[PDB]
């Protein structure tokens, strides 16, 4: 959406935004009058995981976009843990267009999150980040960003300007084991 | 689909005639993907009515209440923009999913169902209001719904 | 010194011109000084209180102030809700006792808990015990619980509060419980006084523990009668009379044996007693002297007294229906079944 | 500039009534509360407590006693336009619209056949049976025959978001029905607010239970209920409460069976 | 005036007695900025997505 | 009459005057600017008086704004709510302890929280102890929870608030979290206080993870008085008695110890008890011939005390039944018989804190 | 004082919405170019002739004040501004009903002649 | 005119004698707890600079939360006792007043008056009155709540990382938490406080104890060997408890028959389990 300038609605079904998404708020629908008015758009819904509201509204969102929606450029996103908890409406044919998996980065791909993540501290030269993506098995790109954000505490709690490779290896002790 | 849909407004002498008033109402049920909303779909193509069209699920509300006022508003508002064409998609979603939000439970369910029972054919007048309802799962709806 | 006493008092009588605005007093202070809260939801402080004695107000009473200065003019009655006072009843019902039949021992069992106290107020001091408070009326629909209310009221002098279960239901939070805590206090300012809530079980439901959704503003009201019933403050002045259907929905607390002390039982009348209904809802008919209300009863087993009252009403339609002028019992008789409300059936192959 | 505006107000309590300067004390909506007088040109015995009325605004005096408020859509509820349908469009229900209309009809057209004999007629029909019967078709043919006001009540309009709405909206039907010669209550569907009083544990239906328990309080409480003739009709009589099912809220039970 | 320039949900300013709109304020937030403020979803571009 | 001359011309000067706004002061500007609130109104840039104090116009003082200038006429004490002094000038009906049997252990308990920390204070000082500051009184219904508030309230030489729940929930918004408010800063003023809430479960009931807008109101009213039994500003010589017969449906922070620290359990009456209340409600009957008050005890197992008054109650009615001036044993007899049938209508009663 | 009775029958608005209002032609038929449709034509063109002739007759004499563009001008004189805008609660008269501001206050005033009558429902 | 910006606040800070008594030290066994909001509250507080060279963005709130009498707002105590910054105490519930609009005013007013007063924290104890994730729009006091909740993301979302005040809100119910204020710069440091382990318990137990007059011959091994789920506020009342059985055998020094009848009242734990479970 930041690069196709199209607007990013996230949509949490969160009762706090029901006054922007309009007075009546009795259909979730409503929130395609705002949509239209900020086409292309991307209405984002992410399952934190009775039935699912999010799966809900992708149907109801989705059952719109198939002929019923003149403006075309809003498009629907839905982020969700498990592809066979979805129902069976939206896992017809013909109703998602396309399923995208996110499997849990491997040895190459955590060692580039590494490197995006911690671009954004004071390192020492020579951090074998490598070393570090080998000791986070299994671990998401949240658990890598934080092994960073907690990789900095270790240098603020011996009062150091500069982030050691120390402190990323006890940072990956802590939230990986410990956590 | 056209004789109740169609027909009717485009060729309101057959029936005048017939002496018959067209088919009330109009349920379309089968597996998925089968084309009960494409049916729907090229009927709101070839209409000069108003053409509403609301999924079953839609009808859960939050509150107590909003759920038969819902449909009450709905088919209110096809009265003023007579003639319409009310399409309950997905009606069997009312009752075959449950969902939190909804504070009353298959209890407030019931009676929105009671409230679509008097909207469908009920004490007040109807006019030109045609309704079209798809399910892909016939057999879970009240038969009372359906009669 | 008269003329100018009265020549003040005029000018009292120009600035006292209605319309008051009505104010709650707040405090009283020292440094002979009140504080005010205005109906328009403003708070002022009068260096003098005002047109009465200080010694005569207290925190929460009523006063009408003027409308300019915001002094004390008069003081105002206590206020009761609309409600509650519109749910006192004037016009005296003309029921009487022997309009019940079947309910002689309900009958004494209510009178001498709620009149008895009342008039005969010697018999409980003298024996040195307490009269019973509340009584709780309970049956199956239709055995005449409401009825003896309304006999009650008929045939006592003193102050009446009729009221239902879902009068006491309300939007706003507290709007309930208040308008139990001013019946009572109405009831009370007009002792003795007789407090009827018909439908208990509205406001009476047992409380649960729940995690998600809860009628939490229901029972806050009936919190508010228990209360009312026997709470901090003993309020032995007021009888209240309660009727439900369903004693098994009722909060074990509201069942209590300081809140109702007696729990009467309305039974489904007997042969007895659905004679006797019937020929009490007879009286202003015309019905032949060969009517066997005996016979009646005996076809009306598993009958209440709505039902039994039902089959005169019924049985008039028939007479009606067929154009006589005097009711026969082949009438009461047919008129039976239409009350029996019997499913049509073909079994005339039985036997 | 002749007729001035005049904001409503309930008056609440009448000081020394007996006296001849009696203070009226009234509730302005939203705004305060005043303690006023009647203007000259309304008798005093017109005013009750409790009742609404027109107030100036320079001194706030009564000056026209006022109809008591009721809900809009309770007001809509009742029937304006009659339906297209009489009896002749209803067939092998013949035992069953007579005894509908010697209740619900009779009455009201010819009431000398019932006081000359003192016969108390019954309030109340219940019209029961499978979908598509004739229950509401057989009500639309009461509502276009009966010239007194005709009151369309449909249980699920009953039920609200807020706790003791459903209950108060059948305290302003009845309130509104009472203040008629004659009147005519149908509540369509009555089996979703007229289910039978239950315990779960949890509040399971007690808000809508508390809704048939003011209407049932209505029909026959401690008060009179007046001249209202009801109507219910549901297709799931086995649901309804007891209590509802009983002579002097329901006391016909006509059966709406399939034709023979 | 304008009354074309008279956009819906726009902000104006009206008389004290006559409530003549008579200026046409600057425009309040958007409705979806304001929704999207408060879910605050963190801004991403593809240089900080790895894997 | 000279002294109604006085009077007269006392109301003519009376009338002259004219209210003061009552708001609240928010902080000193300059020697001669002061910002003010009113109590339910805007906020002003406003003056004072030159003869006032000006020292005592701390921020939060109260005071008394002139209606036109809006300068600020004199300060005022703390408000005191109505609500709450009704809550503290409440007759209890002066009732000794002597009234109460069966609840000895229980008294002793409900005495050691409020009597003795407010008395010798230096003897939990010396052990190293803070006293208990709160303590709920729950148990079945009638079993004398607020009967032993009436006689703590009536014998204790000490300030008490008595208020239920229900009493103080108001619809206007914050209302019932403002009373509150109120009840303890009342409390807080007039040390050594003891709040007596009954019907906790009214206002204390456990918050709800999908309730209403009304729910959700009656939550910020309990988490406020939670804030005020052990929140961050530390409760000094103030105490609180709770009473329900429900107990289970409280909040667990209500029941928290460091809220409610002791949980007495006002229990039905046990053999020993029943004879104790017996005798009390039974004396002041007139009665010729034995009474075996044991009789009694045997047939009014799982009686609360409610129970036993009813059976002095109901004793003395079958005496006026049948026309008689005393009561006998028999007459007692079918007095508990008739209470114990009543007594199949009753549904659960063992309720316990979770 | 006795109740004031409406002479309107119901408290509800016209069915009818959305109509040609006084511009409801009537329907000439056939529609076929032919002489009595020319005919037909002819009687509608006549009348608004007649129509025109009689209208622009009385409002020549019609004095200075009352002039179809004075009246419209003096409406909104009596409407004034700004046009609050309220709910109506309560038809009680013909010319009277109950309405509701913004606030929840409610006003026993009075209806004017220029309002459309026929569009006053509760609510 | 324009005033003041420390004007003009109906809440005001904590003087010098409205500084709890509360220690570090009066606090036992929460050294996770106390580094995680030392090192989020405190120590941005006065080492900001070494944040920014280290590249750590210092998380503008902290949210408290866990099982009722865990040491949240004792901890609050002791960090308003410890600062040398300003402290605003307040209650989400004295947020909610009749009067439309001073809610939200004096939102905004507190943090008004914590930006002028820099360093400054903000602890705001029962969140939930002002932070439900649920409102109704046709209600005033979800309305206002509403208002209220959003001024507060409003407040947070326009500090920049230059301002030094640090939120602490607290909360014994988190899942009933809108999820707006958790998102990062509103409240990106989550600490949890559990009930007290075995550990944690012995810590407990030796702190409170050790202001009380106690014999030889009690043994807090006994009761912290105890398999018991119970709270910090559960151990302060065993010995609370402790305490007045000695009082009232007129008795200055606890015994050990003290500590056994004091923990079995206060536990008073109900089995609740039935042993053919396991
Ligand atoms: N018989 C058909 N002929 C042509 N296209 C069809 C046919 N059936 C389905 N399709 C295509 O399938 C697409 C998706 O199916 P559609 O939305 O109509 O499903 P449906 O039958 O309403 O089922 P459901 O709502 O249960 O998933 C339509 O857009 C249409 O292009
Ligand atoms: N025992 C009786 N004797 C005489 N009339 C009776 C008797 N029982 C019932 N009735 C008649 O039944 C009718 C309704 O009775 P009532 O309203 O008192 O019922 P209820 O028991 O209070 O009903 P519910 O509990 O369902 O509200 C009245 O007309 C009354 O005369
Ligand atoms: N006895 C009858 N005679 C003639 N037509 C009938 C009869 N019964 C039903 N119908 C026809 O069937 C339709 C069914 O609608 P109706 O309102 O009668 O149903 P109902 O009994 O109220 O059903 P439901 O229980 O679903 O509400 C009527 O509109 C009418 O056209
Ligand atoms: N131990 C007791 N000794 C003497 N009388 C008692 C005792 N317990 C209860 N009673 C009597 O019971 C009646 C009601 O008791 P009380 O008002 O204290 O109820 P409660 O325990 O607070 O019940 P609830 O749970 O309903 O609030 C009073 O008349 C009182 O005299
Ligand atoms: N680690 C600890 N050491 C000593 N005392 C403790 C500890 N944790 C909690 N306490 C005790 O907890 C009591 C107060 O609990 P506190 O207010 O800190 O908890 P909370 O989690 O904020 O409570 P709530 O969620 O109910 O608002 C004090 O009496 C204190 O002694
Ligand atoms: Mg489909
Ligand atoms: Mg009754
Ligand atoms: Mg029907
Ligand atoms: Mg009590
Ligand atoms: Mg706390």
């Amino acid at each position: 959406a930041h690069h196709t300038d199209c607007t990013f609605i996230r949509v949490s079904g969160s009762e706090l935004v029901q006054k922007f998404i309009g007075e009546g708020a009795r259909m979730v629908r409503e929130l395609f009058v705002m949509a239209r008015e900020h086409a292309p758009s991307i209405i984002f819904m992410d399952e934190i995981d009775g039935d699912s509201e999010v799966q809900r509204t992708m149907l109801e969102l989705l059952n719109q976009l198939d002929g019923f929606e003149a403006t075309k450029n809003i498009k629907v996103i839905m982020a969700t843990n498990r592809i066979d908890i979805l129902d069976s409406a939206l896992l017809r044919p013909g109703r998602i267009d396309r399923k995208i998996e996110f499997p849990p980065p491997n040895e190459e791909a955590r060692l580039d999150i590494l490197k995006i993540h911690s671009r954004k501290m004071n390192l020492t030269r020579g951090i074998n980040l490598r070393k570090i993506a080998e000791l986070m098995p299994g671990a998401s790109g949240a658990e890598v960003k934080g092994v960073c954000t907690e990789a900095g505490m270790y240098a603020l709690r011996e009062r150091r300007v500069h982030v050691t490779q120390e402190d990323f290896e006890m940072a990956v002790a802590k939230v990986m084991q410990k956590d | 689909i056209k004789e109740s849909v169609e027909l009717p407004l485009t060729h309101p002498e057959y029936y005048e005639e017939m002496g018959i008033k067209p088919p009330k109402g109009v349920i379309l049920y089968g597996p998925p993907g089968t084309g009960k909303t494409l049916l729907a779909k090229a009927v709101a193509n070839q209409t000069s009515a108003t053409f509403l069209r609301v999924v079953g699920s839609e009808l859960i509300q939050k509150y107590l209440g909003d759920g038969p006022k819902l449909v009450r508003e709905l088919f209110r508002v096809a009265e003023e923009h007579a003639p319409s064409i009310v399409f309950i998609d997905e009606i069997d979603a009312i009752g075959t999913k449950r969902y939190d939000s909804n504070s009353g439970g298959e209890r407030e369910i019931q009676r929105t169902m009671l409230e679509l029972l008097n909207q469908l054919d009920g004490f007040d007048s109807r006019g030109d209001v045609k309704v079209i309802m798809a399910t892909n799962r016939i057999e879970t709806l009240d038969p009372a719904l359906i009669r | 010194m008269k003329d100018k006493i009265k020549e003040n008092s005029e000018k009292i009588k120009v600035n006292k011109t209605l319309p008051y605005l009505v104010s709650n007093v707040i405090e009283l202070l020292d440094v002979k000084c009140a504080v005010i809260k205005t109906s328009t939801r403003q708070t002022y402080f009068l260096p003098v209180i005002g047109l009465v004695d200080a010694e005569k107000l207290k925190p929460g009473d009523l006063v009408g102030v003027n409308k300019d200065s915001y002094l004390i003019l008069e003081t105002l009655p206590t206020e009761y809700d609309s409600r509650v006072k519109a749910m006192e009843v004037d016009e005296r019902p003309t029921e009487q006792y022997s309009d019940i039949g079947g309910l002689d021992k309900q009958i004494q069992e209510l009178v001498e808990a709620i009149v008895l106290p009342m008039n005969h107020k010697e018999k409980f001091e003298n024996l040195g015990i307490q009269p019973p408070k509340g009584v709780l009326m309970y049956g199956p629909p239709g055995t005449g619980k409401t009825l003896l209310a309304r006999a009650c009221a008929a045939q006592t002098k003193a102050t009446f509060l009729k009221l239902a279960g879902p009068q006491l239901v309300q939007m706003f939070i507290g709007d309930g419980a208040k308008l139990v805590r001013d019946a009572f206090a109405l009831a009370k300012e007009k002792a003795p006084s007789i407090i009827f809530i018909d439908e208990l079980d509205a406001i009476g439901t047992k409380r649960f523990d729940s995690e998600k959704a809860g009628d939490r503003e229901v029972q806050r009201t009936m919190l508010e009668l228990l209360n009312q019933l026997d709470g901090f403050q003993p309020n032995t002045q007021v009888k209240v009379i309660a009727a439900t259907n369903r004693v098994d929905i009722l909060d074990p607390a509201l069942l209590r044996s300081g809140r109702l002390d007696r729990k009467i039982e309305f039974p489904m009348p007997n042969e007895e007693a659905r004679a006797r209904i019937m020929q009490i809802h007879s009286r202003k008919m015309n019905v032949s002297p060969d009517v066997n209300y005996e016979e009646l009863a005996r076809c009306t087993d598993d009958f209440n007294g709505a039902q039994c009252k039902a089959v005169c009403v019924e049985a008039g339609m028939i007479a009606l229906r067929r154009g006589a002028t005097e009711l026969t019992h082949e009438d009461y008789m047919e008129g039976i079944l239409e009350v029996q409300a019997k499913k049509k059936a073909n079994l005339q192959y039985y036997a | 500039q002749s007729e001035q505006p005049l904001q409503v107000a309930r008056c609440t309590k009448i000081i020394n009534a007996d006296s001849e300067d009696p203070k009226y004390i009234i509730n302005v909506k939203q705004f305060a509360k005043f303690v006023v007088d009647l203007s000259d040109q309304v008798a005093p015995t017109d005013i009750e407590e409790g009742m609404r009325v027109g107030v100036d605004r320079n001194k706030y005096q009564i000056h026209i006693p006022l109809p008591p408020k009721i809900d809009p859509t309770v007001t809509m509820m009742q029937v304006e336009e009659k339906p297209d349908v009489t009896y002749s469009d209803v067939g092998g229900c013949k035992e069953q619209i007579e005894k509908l209309r010697e209740v619900v009809e009779t009455p009201l057209l010819h009431p000398e056949r019932f006081v000359n004999l003192g016969i108390e007629p019954p309030k109340g029909v219940l019209l029961f049976g499978p979908p598509g019967t004739g229950k509401t078709l057989c009500a639309r043919a009461v509502a276009n025959r009966t010239d007194a006001c005709f009151i369309r009540v449909i249980g699920s309009e009953l039920v609200q978001k807020y706790v003791g709405e459903g209950a108060r909206m059948v305290r302003e039907l009845f309130e509104m029905a009472r203040t008629k010669k004659a009147c005519l209550i149908f509540f369509d569907e009555i089996d979703a607010i007229g289910g039978a009083r239950f315990d779960d544990g949890a509040g399971g239906d007690n808000e809508v239970q508390r809704t048939m328990l003011e209407l049932i309080n209505q029909l026959d409480g401690f008060d009179p209920r007046g001249n209202i003739k009801v109507l219910m009709a549901t297709n799931r009589p086995d649901t309804l409460d007891p209590a509802l099912m009983r002579p002097g809220r329901l006391d016909r039970k006509i059966e709406f069976s399939l034709p023979d | 005036i304008d009354i074309n320039d008279v956009t819906p949900n726009c902000r104006v300013a009206l008389r004290n007695d006559s409530y003549t709109l008579h200026k046409i304020l600057p425009n309040k937030v958007d409705p979806l900025v304001s929704l999207m403020m408060v879910e605050k979803v963190p801004d991403s571009t593809y240089e900080m997505i790895g894997g | 009459l000279t002294k109604q001359y006085e009077k007269s011309e006392n109301d003519l000067k009376a009338l002259q005057s004219v209210g003061q706004i009552v708001g609240e002061v928010l902080k000193q500007l300059t020697e001669e600017k002061f910002i003010v609130k009113a109590t339910n109104g805007p906020r002003y840039v406003v003056g004072c008086r030159r003869q006032l104090d000006k020292s005592k116009l701390k921020p939060g003082t109260r005071v008394a704004l002139d209606m036109t200038t809006l300068t600020i006429m004199r300060y005022l004490p703390r408000e005191v709510d109505p609500l709450v002094y009704n809550m503290s000038h409440e007759d209890p009906g002066n009732v000794s302890y002597s009234e109460i049997g069966g609840l000895s252990e229980q008294i002793r308990e409900l005495r050691e929280v409020i009597e003795l920390p407010l008395t010798n204070p230096e003897l939990f000082q010396r052990v190293g102890i803070i006293p208990p500051k709160g303590c709920l009184l729950y148990g079945p219904p009638g079993t004398g929870k607020t009967l032993l508030a009436r006689a703590v309230a009536s014998q204790l030489d000490c300030n008490f608030l008595k208020v239920v729940s229900s009493s103080i929930v108001d619809k206007y918004i914050g209302e019932s979290a403002r009373l509150i408010r109120e009840m303890f800063n009342y409390a807080r003023d007039h040390q050594p206080c003891i709040i007596f809430m009954d019907e906790i479960d009214a206002i204390g009931g456990r918050r709800f993870s999908e309730g209403t807008s009304a729910d959700r109101e009656i939550q910020r009213t309990l988490m406020e008085l939670l804030n005020q039994m052990d929140g961050f500003d530390t409760l000094h010589r103030v105490k609180m008695i709770m009473a329900t017969n429900r107990p289970d449906t409280l909040d667990p922070a209500l029941l928290r110890p460091g809220r409610l620290d002791r949980k007495i359990h006002i229990d039905l009456p046990n053999e020993q008890a029943r004879l104790d209340i017996l005798k009390i409600h039974a004396g002041p009957i007139t009665k010729h011939g034995e009474i075996d008050y044991e009789a009694i005890v045997k047939l009014s197992d799982g009686f609360n005390g409610a129970d036993l008054r009813n059976v002095c109650t109901e004793a003395g009615m079958f005496a006026i039944r049948a026309d008689h001036d005393f009561v006998v044993q028999e007459d007692f007899m079918k007095a508990v018989r008739k209470v114990a049938d009543s007594k199949k209508l009753e549904s659960k009663l063992d309720y316990k804190p979770v | 004082y006795e109740p004031p009775v409406p002479t309107r029958v119901g408290k509800k608005k016209k069915k009818t919405k959305g109509p040609d209002a006084a511009s409801k032609l009537p329907l000439v038929t056939p529609h076929t170019q032919c002489r009595l449709k020319l005919l037909k034509l002819e009687r509608i063109k006549d009348y608004l002739l007649m129509e025109e002739e009689f209208i622009r007759n009385q409002e020549q004499m019609k004095p200075l004040e009352e002039k179809q563009e004075e009246e419209r001008s003096k409406v909104d004189d009596l409407r004034g501004t700004p046009m609050s805008v309220g709910t109506l609660e309560e038809i009680i008269d013909d010319n009277h009903a109950i309405v509701s501001t913004s606030v929840g206050s409610e006003h026993y005033v009075s209806i004017l002649s220029f309002v459309d009558k026929d569009l006053l429902e509760p609510g | 005119d324009v005033l003041p910006p420390e004007a003009d606040s109906s809440i005001m800070m904590l003087t010098s004698d409205q500084k709890p008594d509360v220690m570090y030290a009066d606090i036992g066994g929460m050294d996770i707890q106390k580094q995680e909001v030392r090192e989020a509250v405190e120590l941005p507080l006065t080492h900001f600079e070494l944040y920014k060279q280290i590249g750590i963005d210092p998380p503008r709130g902290v949210l408290m939360y866990g099982p009722p009498g865990c040491g949240k707002t004792m901890l609050a105590k002791a960090v308003a006792h410890h600062t040398t910054a300003a402290f605003i105490r307040v209650v989400g519930s004295e947020f909610v007043q009749k009067y439309l609009g001073e809610g939200p005013r004096m939102v905004r007013d507190v943090f008004r008056l914590a930006k002028e007063n820099a360093p400054a924290i903000i602890f705001i104890d029962e969140i939930d009155a002002i932070a439900t994730k649920r409102f109704d729009a046709q209600t005033g006091a979800d309305r206002e709540v509403q208002r209220i909740l959003l001024e507060l993301l409003n407040q947070m979302d326009g500090f920049d990382q230059n301002v030094n005040v640090k939120v602490i809100m607290a909360t014994n119910r988190a899942d009933t938490l809108d999820p707006a204020l958790l998102r990062p710069g509103r409240l990106d440091r989550k600490i949890e406080f559990p009930l007290p382990d075995r550990r944690q318990k012995r810590l407990i137990f030796s702190t409170i104890t050790s202001k009380m007059n106690l014999s030889e011959e009690v043994d807090l091994e006994d009761y912290v060997a105890r398999p018991d789920k119970i709270s910090g506020a559960d151990i302060n009342s065993i010995c609370q408890e402790s305490g007045m059985l000695a009082v009232r055998e007129n008795r200055y020094i606890v015994l050990a028959k003290d500590f056994e009848k004091a923990y079995k009242t206060v536990i008073k734990k109900d089995e609740q389990e039935h042993e053919f479970y396991k």
